[PDB]
């Protein structure tokens, strides 16, 4: 009924029948699942940046850690973004996006993930990484942690509208 | 394997003793259990009466 | 951890029930003569 | 121990002589030895010469420059061979 | 080895059902039992201080094993204290996991066992082809479906359990 | 009585002989009865496929358990301060402050933290999350799969290969070079410049999005015109943060040398450059042999011809051919000589060079991979001379090598054996002899008087390479040079800044201490090649056994007769240069460890003050590194250092155990034994119960083994609890 | 994270590795 | 059993079966050697493999020949 906050894997089964045989979702609904899942990891892993940020303030000499904070942004913000970039991709264009057109490619001739319901969250956790990433170059930790509560805000709003569907198959 | 049983030494006959060894095994353990359970002195190492 | 249980479950499973299972097996196939 | 095999074509190569026979060449056996001599000569010129124009390297250096500069080696076997040739009568 | 009733052979296949029609019954009856709260302090994580170093998980909340899970496993090693004592001390008429090694093979039942409504050989074969099946039918379910064994349990019975 | 299936020999032994017997002799296929030589090459083809199943299970199981019970997503975003965890512990045996102690690596559990390297290793090649360490462990579950479906299927009787297939040296050698070094070395470039490169980059890429992602924004244009040089535009820059967008280039190939600023490691553009370089080289090696379409070479034909005509190696490499492939011990002996060099160029270069992001800091790691890598090592170049006397032994046909280079050898036996004597001897008299020369004058009050002989010669190749710091102005240090000038516009400023700066284990700085232990290295590197070649050499006879080769490759003695024929065998000198294996290795990572963790202080020369006697070696490294290691438990408490402050001691156990199979031999036992069996038969209610195996004590050769492997294991395990707890507990 | 149904696929395959283990070595046996 | 072999080289000494524990070695006529005999093994089921018949051998290289092979009852020298 939703999914994992650390695995990010279907959690309850709670004729659309999940037994794999009598299954009804598509392959484009279970890779929406998968999807779905790992934008919930990757949103999930933004407490952790928050509470990394705060020990850094609080310590006896404070010092933002650029490393931490862009390490920690090119592992789950940027998968972020390209999770709900793929979604947006297979909301708009449909069936094509799921492989429907063929092995990804340059010049993949389907609609762009921008023109989706569901983009403009995407357009705001892009303006997450860079005040993310702004911030630690600053050495402003309000800024990290702030911004990183946007990224938060905007993945949580992202997967209520989406109501992706969970494929426990 | 013989067909004959009197004997510890006989395959019938290990396997009769290894049968009477698990039963009354599980028997004297299981007495022990109940005993030491039942009597306080047993649960000590006998400095009950100290 | 996920699947904690498993470490619980297997480690006694591995450590004890394989070598026991495994060198009663191997002694029985060492001695036998046919 | 059982019969080991070797490519269809492989001939007896074991010398004892001044040369061995010129099929240790493989397909330059029917080469002269002034050809292999010129040949060696020539690949040692140009080798040295396509060598030495590209001894400082560049992240351009001329394809042409650094595959004639593999002729300085192989001059080595050529004359190798041109020694081979001559005595053999060739 | 082979040679003893073990292995593939009809020996093992009724041994496997009565224990797969018995572990059908342990499911169903820890469904039922567990549905009602009948397992009392089933949540209750047991402690090292009391049963040692056997008792540790490592789930990140409690680091201990759960009292359900452990009384569900006594009950399991109660039953199996009974399996040892009858595979090596077996009754009189019972019959017996290890055959001796000059044995006659009970025919293979075939495709299916003539069907006698009566407490006979046949019936508890059928019944234990079916078991083992259906063992392999619910962890199945429950595999693929994400849900508890226990839930897939109640679920297939139509919650009659619980 | 049937155990030994393979042996009737052993399965008519009535005593407990046969079960060790049959348990030692079951890898040696060729010495099984009826054999042939179809079936020996058969099932070793479909065992060398468990071998590699193995390996790939081996290789799952560490992702796995990392990916399961690691901390790699914690640890690739602060790799400098997270420890990485190997795998969890559930030990039924542990108190609750031992179960506390474990619970290091910010996880909730008690932990084994990884002294592999593995972190580091899948950092750098590109894995971000344990999803795709996981992904990796299910690939190579299938891979191990697929490879035991494979050992199984080629022992079916359509698949079963013939001796034909097996002894195509030329497809074989053509195939391996050009497809198994090249070609995969070739797809590991493409590996780094299409994963491992963007990821270092920040840029994901997955089978997701890499056929839809260039690797270069140009893209397979340049190379498809001539262009190649706009491969290595815009490399990364000095400012990059491994991992992250900042500071990245979009090179893809580069010659820049060096290390990267920040990992401390070698460039990945640099590693993908070196495998496509090492790739295209390999593969145009692997078009050099003749197979089916007229070009090539035949080996037959290149080992013939290969006679100088001086005569002075007399028929030369006539009939090498044929003894090659006909010998699998000659094979095996080739292959582990050649792998046991590699894996020492692998202890050595990847200290001086780590490829690896973020290692080289981990001092744990790195004294772990060495010391790893050297006992792999030594045990593979044991084993290599071990079988060129198997060989010698089993597969040497003296009428069909006449007066090749392997007759020649047999021939002047004694002037080899005799100058390894003489060399041995020479090193081992002045290099112990210039050690306790400065011992006994340092003890004496007196260390100037100490003989402190300078590397001058390692010291000039330092310098040669561009080490500044002996002033010798040779090639590279030397700026108006030939060589410096023409390695300047590529890979020479990043060298010299990596060689001249002091923060790496590149071309260490070396005095007297360094000359000493390198000739003491040399002692025992002739000392180990002098027992092992004097076992291969005297191997199919002696003057005091001129028989030896009918009596095989690992018999006992020749009994008391003829003086004592004691330790005779080939084998046994295989046994004996074992613990001179163990003695130089020993001497090696006693060598690169206190070397290294003198520097890893920043007190470099007390390591240069105490290494040129043994004093120093016995106190300033033993004695006081010993200290975090044995105080891992006492009576106040313990720490996560205990289970190696266990191990050193099991070690040094296992060890002492292995003295009493190498000193009291089998007459004693056989006698103690004897006694043991009256009593058993005599108690009663005891003799009831009867042995079927007629108990005995181990046979000669079958103890010097047992006290070979407790010798070794605890040479291992004390090694290992010292060199990791050491390290650990210091942390530098 | 690891799920653990993707332990339980893991322990599948392995499974799997099992079972052609047990066939490799009875072929090598023979 | 082991295999104990004797080469023509035997001069008929006498010593190695002297020295034989276990009455595997017997003299047989052979004119080879000036003596008129040569050492046999008809009996290597009773050899121990102690080698003191190579021991006694006083040929260069010792024509008795043991070879020790598979280990049974007799020849481990068990009593039990
Ligand atoms: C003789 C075999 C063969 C040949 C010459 C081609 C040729 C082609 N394939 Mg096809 N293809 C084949 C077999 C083949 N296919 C098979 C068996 C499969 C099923 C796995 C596919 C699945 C496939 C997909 C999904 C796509 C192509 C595409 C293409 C185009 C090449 C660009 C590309 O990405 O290649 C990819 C080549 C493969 C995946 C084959 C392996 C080209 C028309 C792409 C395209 O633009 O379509 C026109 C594309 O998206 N192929
Ligand atoms: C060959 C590499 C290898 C090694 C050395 C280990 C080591 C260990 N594993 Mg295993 N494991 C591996 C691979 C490996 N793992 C793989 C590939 C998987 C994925 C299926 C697992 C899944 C796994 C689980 C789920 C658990 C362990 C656990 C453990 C620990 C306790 C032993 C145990 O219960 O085993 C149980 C292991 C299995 C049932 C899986 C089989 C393991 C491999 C595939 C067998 C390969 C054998 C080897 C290649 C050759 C065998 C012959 C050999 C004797 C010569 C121990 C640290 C336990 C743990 O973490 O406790 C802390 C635990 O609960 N492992
Ligand atoms: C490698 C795996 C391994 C594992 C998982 C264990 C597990 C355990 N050991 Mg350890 N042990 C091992 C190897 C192992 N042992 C080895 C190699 C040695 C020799 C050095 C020892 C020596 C040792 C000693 C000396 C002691 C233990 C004890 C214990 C128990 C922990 C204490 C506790 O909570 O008491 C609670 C323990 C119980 C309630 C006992 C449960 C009995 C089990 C469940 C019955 C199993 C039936 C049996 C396995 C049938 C097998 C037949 C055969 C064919 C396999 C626990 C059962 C202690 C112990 O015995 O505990 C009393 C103890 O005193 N161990
Ligand atoms: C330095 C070592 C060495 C030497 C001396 C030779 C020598 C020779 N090679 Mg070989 N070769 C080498 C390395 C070497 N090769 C390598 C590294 C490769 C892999 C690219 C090849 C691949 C190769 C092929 C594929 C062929 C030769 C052939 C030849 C012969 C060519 C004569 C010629 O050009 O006539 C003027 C000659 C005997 C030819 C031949 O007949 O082989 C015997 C042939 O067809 N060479
Ligand atoms: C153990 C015996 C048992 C019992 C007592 C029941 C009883 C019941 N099942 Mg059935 N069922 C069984 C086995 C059983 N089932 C098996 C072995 C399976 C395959 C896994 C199913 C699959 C199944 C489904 C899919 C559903 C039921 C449902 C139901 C309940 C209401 C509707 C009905 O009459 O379904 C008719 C009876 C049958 C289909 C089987 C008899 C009913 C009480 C329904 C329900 O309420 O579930 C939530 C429903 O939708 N059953
Ligand atoms: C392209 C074709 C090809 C390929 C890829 C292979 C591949 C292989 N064959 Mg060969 N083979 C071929 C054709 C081929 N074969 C042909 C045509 C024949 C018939 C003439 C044979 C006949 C044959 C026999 C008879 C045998 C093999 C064997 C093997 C296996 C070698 C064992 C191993 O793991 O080595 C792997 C080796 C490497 C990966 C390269 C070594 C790298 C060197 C040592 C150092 C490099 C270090 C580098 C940094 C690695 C770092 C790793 C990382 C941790 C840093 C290997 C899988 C053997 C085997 O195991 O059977 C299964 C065997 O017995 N083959
Ligand atoms: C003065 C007599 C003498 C001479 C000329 C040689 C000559 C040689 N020996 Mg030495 N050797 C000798 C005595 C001698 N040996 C003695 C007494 C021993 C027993 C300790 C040895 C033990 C020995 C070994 C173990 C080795 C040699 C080796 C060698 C050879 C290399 C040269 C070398 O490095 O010497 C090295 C010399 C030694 C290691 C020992 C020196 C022994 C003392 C100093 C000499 C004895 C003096 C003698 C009593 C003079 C009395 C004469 C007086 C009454 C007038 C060479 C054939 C080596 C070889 O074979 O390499 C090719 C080698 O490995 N020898
Ligand atoms: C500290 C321990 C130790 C030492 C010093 C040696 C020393 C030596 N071993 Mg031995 N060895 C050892 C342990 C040791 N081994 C162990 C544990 C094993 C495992 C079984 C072996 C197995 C082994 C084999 C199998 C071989 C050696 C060989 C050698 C020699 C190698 C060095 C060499 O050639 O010249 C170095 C010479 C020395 C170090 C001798 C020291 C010089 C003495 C002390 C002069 C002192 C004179 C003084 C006045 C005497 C006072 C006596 C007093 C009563 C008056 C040398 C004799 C090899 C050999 O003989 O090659 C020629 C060889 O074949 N060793
Ligand atoms: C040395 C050796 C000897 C001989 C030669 C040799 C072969 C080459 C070599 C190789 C040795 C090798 C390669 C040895 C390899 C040994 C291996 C790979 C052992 C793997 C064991 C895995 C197990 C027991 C997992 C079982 C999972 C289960 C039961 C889960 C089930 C399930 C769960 C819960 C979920 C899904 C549903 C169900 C099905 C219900
Ligand atoms: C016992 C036995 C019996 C018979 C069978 C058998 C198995 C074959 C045998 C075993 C034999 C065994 C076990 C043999 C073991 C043999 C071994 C280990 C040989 C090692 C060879 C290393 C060489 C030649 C390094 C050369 C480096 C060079 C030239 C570097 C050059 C340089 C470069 C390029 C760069 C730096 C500058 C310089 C310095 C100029
Ligand atoms: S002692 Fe042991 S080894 Fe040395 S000879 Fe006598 S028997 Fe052979
Ligand atoms: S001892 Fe040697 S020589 Fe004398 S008899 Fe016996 S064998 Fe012949
Ligand atoms: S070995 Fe001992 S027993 Fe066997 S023959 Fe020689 S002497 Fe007689």
């Amino acid at each position: 009924a939703s999914l994992d906050p650390k695995t990010g894997f279907p959690i309850q089964g709670g004729s659309a029948g999940c037994q794999p045989m009598t299954q009804a979702a598509s392959i484009l609904d279970k890779q929406r699942t998968v999807l779905a899942g790992k934008i919930t990891v990757a949103a999930n892993k933004v407490p952790v940046l928050t509470a990394a940020v705060d020990k850094m303030k609080t310590a006896k000499k404070p010092k933002l850690d650029r490393d931490y904070v862009l390490r920690y942004s090119a592992l789950y913000l940027t998968t972020l973004v390209d999770a709900m970039e793929q979604y947006c991709l297979r909301d708009a264009n449909g069936a094509k996006a799921a492989g429907g057109a063929g092995l990804p490619k340059f010049k993949e001739t389907l609609k762009p993930a921008s023109s989706s319901s569901l983009y403009s969250y995407v357009d705001t956790v892009k303006s997450g990484i860079a005040a993310v990433s702004a911030a630690a170059k600053a050495g402003d930790f309000d800024g990290v942690n702030k911004a990183a509560g946007d990224i938060k805000t905007a993945a949580d709003s992202f997967l209520s509208t989406a109501n992706p569907p969970i494929i426990f198959n | 394997e013989t067909e004959a049983k009197d004997q510890l030494q006989t395959a019938k006959g290990w396997r009769q003793f290894t049968s009477g060894w698990l039963v009354g095994s599980v028997g004297g353990a299981s007495f022990a259990y109940i005993l030491i359970s039942n009597i306080p002195f047993l649960q000590t190492a006998g400095m009950s009466m100290l | 951890m996920t699947a904690a249980y498993l470490p619980s479950i297997l480690v006694p499973i591995i450590g004890l029930i394989f070598p026991g299972l495994v060198m009663a097996f191997a002694f029985i196939y060492i001695e036998q003569d046919e | 121990f059982s019969p080991v095999p070797s490519p269809e074509g492989t001939k007896e190569t074991y010398w004892e002589t001044k040369a061995p026979s010129s099929d240790v060449l493989g397909i330059g056996a029917g080469v002269s030895s002034g050809n292999f001599a010129a040949a060696s000569v020539f690949a040692a010129l140009v080798g040295g010469y396509c060598t030495g124009q590209v001894i400082p390297l560049t992240v351009e250096p001329n394809p042409l420059f650094l595959a004639g500069s593999f002729l300085l080696p192989y001059s080595w076997a050529l004359h190798v061979a041109a020694w081979i040739q001559k005595n053999n009568g060739k | 080895f082979g040679g003893r009733g073990l292995g593939v052979t009809v020996n093992a296949e009724r041994w496997n059902g009565r224990h797969a029609m018995f572990g059908i019954f342990a499911m169903v009856m820890t469904s039922y039992m567990k549905g009602h709260g009948l397992i009392p302090d089933a949540d209750k994580v047991l402690d090292i201080a009391q049963w040692g170093p056997l008792a540790a998980v490592w789930d990140g909340a409690g680091n201990g094993i759960s009292n359900e899970r452990a009384i569900i496993l006594i009950a399991h090693v109660h039953v199996l204290v009974v399996s040892v004592i009858a595979a090596i001390a077996p009754f009189g008429f019972q019959d017996t996991l290890v055959k001796e090694k000059g044995y006659t093979p009970e025919s293979p039942a075939g495709l299916i066992p003539p069907f006698k409504t009566g407490l006979t050989a046949e019936a508890e074969l059928i019944n234990g082809r079916l078991a083992m099946l259906g063992v392999i039918s619910i962890v199945t379910a429950s595999l693929f479906t994400g849900t508890s064994v226990v839930d897939t349990i109640n679920l297939g019975m139509g919650k009659i359990l619980y | 009585t049937k155990f030994p299936k393979f042996s009737q020999a052993l399965a008519q032994d009535p005593a407990t002989r046969r079960i060790w017997y049959g348990l030692a002799t079951a890898h040696d296929l060729e010495s099984h009865d009826g054999m042939t030589e179809e079936n020996l090459y058969q099932k070793i083809f479909a065992s060398h496929f468990g071998h590699l199943a193995v390996i790939f299970l081996w290789t799952s199981g560490n992702l796995f358990h990392v990916a399961w019970q690691g901390n790699f997503e914690q640890w690739v975003l602060n790799p400098l301060k997270v420890k990485p965890i190997a795998h969890a512990i559930w030990d039924p045996h542990f108190g609750q402050p031992a179960v506390k102690a474990f619970t290091k690596g910010g996880v909730s559990y008690p932990v084994n933290i990884a002294t592999s390297g593995v972190y580091h290793w899948w950092y750098t090649i590109g894995m971000r999350s344990n999803t795709d360490l996981y992904a990796g462990s299910l690939f190579l579950l299938f891979l191990a799969g697929v490879f035991l479906f494979a050992g199984w299927l080629h022992l079916q009787p359509k698949f079963r290969p013939g001796l034909s297939w097996f002894k195509n040296n030329e497809s074989r050698l053509n195939h391996h070079l050009s497809g198994l070094f090249g070609f995969s070395s070739l797809a590991w470039s493409a590996h780094l410049i299409h994963v491992a490169i963007p990821e270092a980059r920040g840029q994901h890429v997955c089978w997701d999005n890499f056929t839809k992602v260039a690797p270069h924004p140009a893209g397979l244009q340049p190379f498809f015109t001539g262009n190649w040089g706009a491969y290595a535009a815009s490399p990364d820059t000095t400012n990059h943060i491994f991992g992250t967008s900042e500071g990245a280039g979009t090179a893809i190939l580069t010659f820049l040398g060096g290390f990267h600023p920040q990992t401390q490691a070698l460039w990945l553009t640099d590693i993908a450059h070196h495998h496509l370089a090492i790739g295209v080289v390999f593969i145009f090696a692997g078009h050099m042999y003749r197979t089916n379409w007229g070009i090539g070479h035949s080996l037959k034909e290149i080992l013939d011809a290969h006679r100088p005509p001086g005569g002075r190696l007399g028929a030369g490499h006539k009939g090498i051919f044929e003894t090659l492939t006909n010998s699998l011990h000659f094979q095996l002996g080739l292959a582990l000589a050649s792998l046991g060099v590699i894996t020492s160029l692998v202890a050595q270069h990847m200290y001086a060079l780590p490829s690896y992001a973020f290692i080289a800091k981990d001092y744990v790691t790195q004294s772990a991979l060495y010391t790893h890598h050297q006992y792999i090592a030594g045990f593979l170049m044991v084993g290599a001379f071990a079988h060129g006397a198997i060989f010698f032994v089993r597969d040497y046909d003296p009428e069909q090598n006449k007066n090749n280079v392997l007759a020649r050898i047999l021939d002047h036996k004694e002037a080899i054996i005799s100058h390894l004597s003489w060399v041995s001897l020479f090193l081992g008299f002045h290099t112990l002899g210039i050690y306790v020369h400065n011992d006994v004058v340092v003890a004496f009050g007196t260390p100037e008087k100490q003989i402190l002989v300078e590397p001058v010669f390692a010291q000039w190749i330092q310098a040669s390479s561009g080490k500044a710091l002996y002033g010798f102005d040779v090639l590279l240090s030397s700026t108006n040079s030939v060589a410096a000038n023409a390695s300047s516009n590529i890979w020479l400023p990043g060298w010299l800044e990596a060689i001249n700066s002091g923060k790496n284990s590149l071309f260490l700085p070396i005095g007297p201490g360094d000359f000493l232990i390198h000739h003491a290295i040399a002692l025992a590197l002739h000392t180990t090649t002098l027992i092992l070649v004097k076992g291969a050499l005297d191997a199919r006879g002696s003057k005091l056994m001129p028989d030896k080769k009918d009596f095989g490759y690992a018999f006992p003695c020749d009994g008391p007769g003829r003086g004592g024929t004691c330790d005779i065998s080939a084998w046994d000198a295989f046994y004996l240069s074992m613990f001179w294996m163990l003695n130089t290795i020993g001497w090696v990572t006693f060598y690169w460890h206190w070397k290294h963790i003198t520097i890893w202080q920043g007190n470099a020369g007390q390591f240069n003050e105490s290494s040129t006697y043994i004093m120093g070696w016995l106190r300033d490294y033993l004695w006081l590194n010993s200290s975090p290691l044995i105080n891992g438990y006492n009576p106040f408490g313990m720490n996560s250092l205990s289970v190696w402050s266990w191990m050193f001691l099991f070690g040094h156990l296992i060890w002492a155990t292995g003295f009493m199979f190498l000193i009291s031999w089998r007459g004693y036992w056989q006698e103690l034994i004897e006694t043991l069996v009256w009593a058993h038969e005599r108690t009663p209610l005891a003799n009831l119960v009867r042995w079927k195996d007629k108990p005995v004590a181990l046979s000669i050769v079958q103890a010097r083994l047992v006290g070979l492997i407790h010798f070794t294991a605890g040479y291992i395990f004390t090694y290992a609890a010292f060199v990791i707890a050491s390290t650990t507990g210091k942390f530098g | 994270m690891i799920s653990d149904t993707q332990i339980f696929i893991a322990l599948i395959l392995a499974l799997v590795s099992l079972v052609l283990a047990i066939r490799l070595g009875r072929a090598l046996y023979q | 059993s082991h295999s104990v072999k004797v080469y023509d080289t035997c001069i008929g000494c006498t010593q190695c079966v002297r020295a034989c524990p276990c009455d595997v070695l017997e003299m047989v006529s052979w004119d080879g050697c000036k003596a008129g005999q040569i050492a046999s093994a008809p009996r290597t089921e009773d050899c121990i493999g102690c080698k003191r018949c190579e021991t006694a051998c006083p040929t260069d290289f010792l024509s008795v020949r043991v070879y020790l092979g598979g280990e049974t009852t007799r020849s481990m020298g068990l009593a039990y």
